[PDB]
């Protein structure tokens, strides 16, 4: 919107970027027992077959 | 399953620490609170004033 200056516009705008600082932390530092998962583009296999 | 409960203790007690930090942003938000009514209150006087 238009009804708020800069000074207003901010303080949005640093929630946004601690918002985004955020998403990069918890995409980089979660991981399930020592192997992360949101770092890489790899795929699992899962021997399901005997 | 000694990896896993190294784990989930870990965890457990990062979320702990994480409850901790909440209190402590929170505690130091209050004083900041009353010291922006200060202010407020400084502002008032020098509009008063001027």
């Amino acid at each position: 919107t238009g009804t708020n200056s800069d000074s207003d516009l901010d303080s949005i705008q640093d929630e946004i970027k601690s918002r985004l600082d955020e998403i990069d932390r918890v995409s980089g530092q979660t991981q399930f027992n020592g192997v992360n998962v949101l770092a890489k583009d790899g795929s699992m296999k899962i021997q399901v077959g005997a | 399953a000694n990896r896993f409960t190294s784990n989930i203790k870990g965890l457990t007690q990062a979320a702990r620490n994480a409850n901790d930090g909440i209190s402590v942003a929170q505690t130091t938000e209050g004083a900041l609170s009353e010291i922006n009514n200060n202010l407020q209150r400084i502002r008032e006087l020098t509009v008063q004033a001027s």
